[PDB]
RNA sequence: GUCCCACCCAUACCCCGCCCUCAGGGUAGAAACGAUGCCCUGAGGAGUAGGCGGCCGUGGAGGUCAGUGACGAAGCCUAGG
RNA sequence: AGACUAAUCGAACCAUCUAGUAGCUGGUUACCGCCGAAGUUUCCCUCAGGAUAGCAGUGUCGACCUUCAGUUUUAUGAGGU
RNA sequence: CCGGGACCGAGGACCGCGCUCUGCAAGGAUGCUGGCGUAAUGGUCACCAGCGACCCGUCUUGAAACACGGACCAAGGAGUCAAGGUUUUGCGCGAGUGUUUGGGUGUAAAACCCGCACGCGUAAUGAAAGUGAACGUAGGUGAGAGCUUCGGCGCAUCAUCGA
RNA sequence: AGAGACCGAUAGCGCACAAGUAGAGUGAUCGAAAGAUGAAAAGCACUUUGAAAAGAGGGUUAAAUAGCACGUGAAAUUGUUGAAAGGGAAGCGCUUGUGACCAGACUUGCGCCCGGCGGAUCAUCCGGUGUUCUCACCGGUGCACUCCGCCGGGCUCAGGCCA
């Protein structure tokens, strides 16, 4: 006997991409070498963020970039390992340079229209191997329809599963004291 | 594809993953929504609060065409004009000419106001218009007139 | 560009027409593949620079890949026939593979294959007749 | 020819792990099957009964898949296949498929004698 | 007879795949690696001067 | 009934060899690699109901081995390997 | 006499609805590897049955914050065996 | 500090730590010698001998049971399919997305092309008539990966106070 | 009339065959089993034994190990021949012994020197061609002490099994 609580316990984080993209395999080899043989934590962070799934890589917008391009950050490099989407609300787009996994056609058009330049993760590794003068960004993880249904219960104010919406669907007993009780 | 399914990993194992004492019989507990008030009450009140009862007045022979009025906010108002002219207006080369946007031709009836508007006069033709949207259009130099 | 040797290796990494996979090991029946193994290092048809050795009627035949004419396969091979001497062919192949930085890591395999080909062209000695151990008593009658 | 020097080969087992109760009924083959009975004595590892196959019987990586001579088997079908063993004559040995004709069998043997590849089944 | 025989796939992915196939049709090593015999062709994008 | 010496053996403890699982490191101005590879170090291995992963076979379809065959394909028997 | 009505009668025989329903008996097909339980809370014309909470597996993400503990010590409260 | 006996030999150019320092017992066995080169060593099968070993499947707190099914062999033999939901993995586009009801064309049940509407999403709340999302650089406070001119700026997310 | 990622004689319609047939029930109705010699019957003339059926010879064929019980002919069960065990069961696991049978490895390789023999040019040089543009090839020149094979002798090294 040895008196252990856990044995042969596995890891909790991904160690290899589930996608079979060949170009993504090349990028993973490149950043695995950079992260192994570079002191910058930026390489380890980007390498891990390359592992993430689509629901763990939400899109970021031009408006969200312009939000973080203030208070002295107009000259830094924005790094987003995700898709980048144009925003219809923003009428004037400032001048910036962006390195992202992929861009939408209209977002790319407006970036090159304003006088910017669109990079690629390989060009980013070629120009700034250590990630100097950069800021990383993420999208809103919890801004998903499925998250509103999570953990439903009494006194939690979540969203229920209904096939339609109307006065005949739910409400009634348990939602007003006029019919029994409330939640 | 049947080559990848869990029923093949159960070959050689008696009871096929359904248990020995509980033998996966035909229909234990009833069919469908049976027992809503008797033995499935805990599920139907922890989840789906509001299944039973009547609320509100009833309507005979509802025609949904009487209640058709899609709406568009004001921050997307400039998105209706084409890109080539929009960039000209935003850049500021006209200084003497204003566009008149017709919401009905694009399929909208009421103009709500949520965001901000640049200081360029416009004219909007809508079936309905909000009070705050009217105020913002007035402070932007424009005017809105009902068209029916 | 969008295509490179690494990409071609990625595409043909799992399965290709030259692969012969079965139990106890995997091999490759490729003309430009030395040692007949399946690996990125020895895959001639994907790398930009590669070597190949084929036995001739009397001596060795050496083929190499010309990087300048990749898109022209009819004239992208440097061929030469060695039929003078074993040592002279050894020196010529070694210099051809390790003097101008053209796959210097394949020098040992390139020379070794030529050695095996020359070893396989000599006349064969006659194998001695087999003996019997337990059937000798039966054959005594 | 002889193969390269290697560590001695140990088998760790020679018996065949026969199936329980296959020596009393003719409807059961001798291929091993895992018993799923609730009160099987073999499944419960009672003393004095048949053993069960485990991952602890595996062989060393150096001597895995190699016959007692020292080579590794390779199935061939014609004279073009045996030429793949040009660089491997101290590690691999050829074996002709059972459906090859006598003419192609003697062609394979003739080529293999020049290349020095050992043939396990040639006396035919 | 009412099992799902045919399938529906996006036209964008169909067009992506046929463009990928055209792009992969200009690489000679893939031509050899697919079992073709192209050891005696001058140019891998073969073009004929409208003789047919 | 009490005390004191020597001696026998478990799948228990100590040392060594081998198997698998888990965990931590090294490998490109590439003389380079089934990079899903190789090398170094440490710990662990019982199990019904049940959960997950990897692999072996059977009938058909596409591609490929320019695959085997009436000088004998498939099938069957065989205290022969 | 609940007797007889083609060896069938306390409601004949033949085909269909019909693969009638069953909280109840019986069975449920190759291999290896890793993890690994419960007969207990609440409600039900409920007690040979279900939902609900609990125990378990798999897929993860953010830290690696340094965080925690079926444990000891010191200071200070309650109890009616 | 001197004897006697047993089991084992993993690794495969040098690198390191040391000593009694022309060298060594110091990061894992080498040297000399004998017989035989075949049934000798080794493997399969049958039998005698020493020790061990109750019949499978199943319900059950408990089965070798005086609990049930099983005389023997060959072939057949049991979680499938459709519609509608839900979470997770891969892929395309992205504030938009979906060609195939239909039309054009065709080497013809294949492939390719075409367009008005329409479905879901972009705005909610009330039984209903109805109304309808910026005081602030789209707010303040405590933690936060990362970056930095070293002062600070602070994604995602958690908590809290406000609009 | 044209087709299939459909089934392949216990399957597929109940029926691949004189199948809604044979057969059962007074009747309404119920309802099977059963494909394959060989390319061509060339389906064994004749002799002999026998009451007959049959047998042995002898014939056709590539084959009668295809003979109208006819392609291939497995298991349950049975006969003969060969080997072995048995004092109220048999079967099985670990480890030797006896008897029967058997797969591997081994039979040398490498290098050097000396002599014999046959050779045919080695280095060098210049002309042309290709190329990784500096290395290669081809055309001629060499001249015994170069190179290249064969044989005999010697030497060193390593190579099977048990100790
Ligand atoms: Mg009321
Ligand atoms: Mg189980
Ligand atoms: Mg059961
Ligand atoms: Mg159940
Ligand atoms: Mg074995
Ligand atoms: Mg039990
Ligand atoms: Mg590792
Ligand atoms: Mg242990
Ligand atoms: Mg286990
Ligand atoms: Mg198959
Ligand atoms: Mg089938
Ligand atoms: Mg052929
Ligand atoms: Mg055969
Ligand atoms: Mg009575
Ligand atoms: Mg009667
Ligand atoms: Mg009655
Ligand atoms: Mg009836
Ligand atoms: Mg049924
Ligand atoms: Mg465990
Ligand atoms: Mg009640
Ligand atoms: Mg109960
Ligand atoms: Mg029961
Ligand atoms: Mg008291
Ligand atoms: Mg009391
Ligand atoms: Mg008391
Ligand atoms: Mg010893
Ligand atoms: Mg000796
Ligand atoms: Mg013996
Ligand atoms: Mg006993
Ligand atoms: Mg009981
Ligand atoms: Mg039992
Ligand atoms: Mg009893
Ligand atoms: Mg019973
Ligand atoms: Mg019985
Ligand atoms: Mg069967
Ligand atoms: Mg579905
Ligand atoms: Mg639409
Ligand atoms: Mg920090
Ligand atoms: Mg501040
Ligand atoms: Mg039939
Ligand atoms: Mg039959
Ligand atoms: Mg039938
Ligand atoms: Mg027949
Ligand atoms: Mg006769
Ligand atoms: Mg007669
Ligand atoms: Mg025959
Ligand atoms: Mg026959
Ligand atoms: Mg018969
Ligand atoms: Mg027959
Ligand atoms: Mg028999
Ligand atoms: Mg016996
Ligand atoms: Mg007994
Ligand atoms: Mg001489
Ligand atoms: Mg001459
Ligand atoms: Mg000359
Ligand atoms: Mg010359
Ligand atoms: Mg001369």
């Amino acid at each position: 006997g040895i008196d252990l609580r856990w044995k042969h316990v596995r890891s909790s984080h991904r160690k290899a991409p589930k996608s079979d993209n060949v170009y993504l395999k090349l990028l993973v080899k490149l950043y695995r070498f950079l992260a192994r043989r570079t002191e910058a934590p930026f390489n380890k962070v980007v390498l891990r963020r390359l592992f993430m799934s689509r629901i763990n890589r939400p899109p970021v917008s031009l408006s969200r970039i312009a939000r973080n391009l203030k208070n002295g950050n107009e000259k830094k490099t924005v790094v987003v390992v995700a898709t980048v989407t144009d925003d219809n609300r923003l009428l004037q787009v400032p001048k910036m340079e962006v390195a992202a996994l992929r861009f939408t056609a209209k977002a790319r058009a407006r970036i090159e229209a304003a006088g910017g330049r669109t990079l690629t993760l390989d060009q980013l590794a070629l120009e700034k191997p250590t990630g100097a003068n950069t800021l990383l960004l993420r999208g809103p993880k919890n801004a998903r329809e499925a998250v509103k249904h999570f953990g439903f219960g009494p006194h939690k104010h979540k969203k229920p599963y209904v096939r339609s919406k109307g006065r005949k669907f739910e409400r009634a007993r348990g939602r007003r004291r006029s019919r029994g009780f409330k939640v | 594809p049947t080559r990848f399914s869990k029923t093949r990993k159960h070959r050689g194992h008696v009871s096929a993953g359904k248990g020995r004492v509980g033998k996966h019989r035909k229909h234990p507990g009833g069919r469908g929504m049976a027992g809503g008030q008797h033995h499935h009450r805990t599920n139907l009140d922890k989840y789906h609060p509001g299944y039973f009862g009547k609320v509100g007045m009833r309507h005979f022979h509802l025609l949904r065409n009487h209640y058709w009025r899609p709406s568009i906010n004001i921050d997307k108002l400039w998105s209706l004009v084409p890109s080539d002219v929009r960039e000209q207006y935003l850049s500021g080369q006209k200084k003497d000419t204003a566009p008149v946007i017709d919401l009905l031709s694009h399929g909208y009836a009421k103009l709500l106001g949520k965001g901000r508007l640049p200081e360029i006069p416009v004219v909007v033709r809508a079936r309905y218009v909000s009070a705050e949207a009217e105020r913002k259009v007035k402070e932007a130099g424009g005017v809105v007139e009902l068209v029916a | 560009s969008n295509v490179s040797a690494d990409l071609i290796w990625e595409v043909s990494r799992n399965y290709n027409s030259f692969l012969v996979k079965q139990r106890t090991g995997t091999f490759s029946r490729d003309a430009l593949n030395l040692t007949n193994q399946h690996s990125r290092k020895h895959a001639g048809f994907v790398n930009d620079k590669a070597l190949g050795i084929v036995p001739a009627e009397k001596g060795v035949k050496v083929i190499a890949k010309k990087v300048k004419a990749a898109n022209k396969p009819a004239s992208s091979l440097y061929t030469v026939t060695y039929k003078s001497t074993a040592r002279k062919a050894y020196k010529a192949i070694a210099s051809q593979a390790a003097k101008h930085g053209y796959r210097a890591d394949l020098r040992q395999a390139a020379v070794a294959r030529a050695s095996a080909i020359l070893r396989s062209q000599r006349p064969v000695k006659p194998e001695p007749p087999k003996k019997l151990r337990g059937a000798a008593a039966r054959r005594a009658a | 020819v002889a193969a390269k020097k290697h560590v001695p080969i140990v088998k760790k087992r020679t018996k065949r792990f026969m199936r329980h109760q296959s020596d009393r009924f003719k409807c059961l083959d001798s291929a091993w099957r895992k018993p799923k009975g609730i009160d099987n004595r073999v499944r419960r590892r009672f003393k004095g009964n048949l053993a069960m196959p485990s991952i602890g019987y595996g062989s060393n990586k150096k001597t895995k898949h190699m016959m007692p001579s020292g080579h590794k088997a390779f199935l061939v079908h014609n004279v073009k296949d045996v030429e793949l063993l040009l660089m491997h004559n101290r590690t691999y040995a050829a074996e002709i498929a059972h459906n090859v004709s006598s003419r192609k069998r003697i062609d394979i043997i003739t080529r293999a004698k020049q290349l020095g590849v050992k043939v396990t089944n040639a006396k035919a | 007879i009412w099992r799902k025989w045919h399938v529906k796939i996006n036209q964008g992915q169909k067009r992506f795949a046929t463009a990928s196939a055209l792009a992969a049709s200009a690489v000679a090593p893939l031509l050899m690696a697919r079992g073709h015999q192209v050891s005696t062709v001058p140019e891998v994008p073969l073009v004929v001067d409208s003789a047919a």
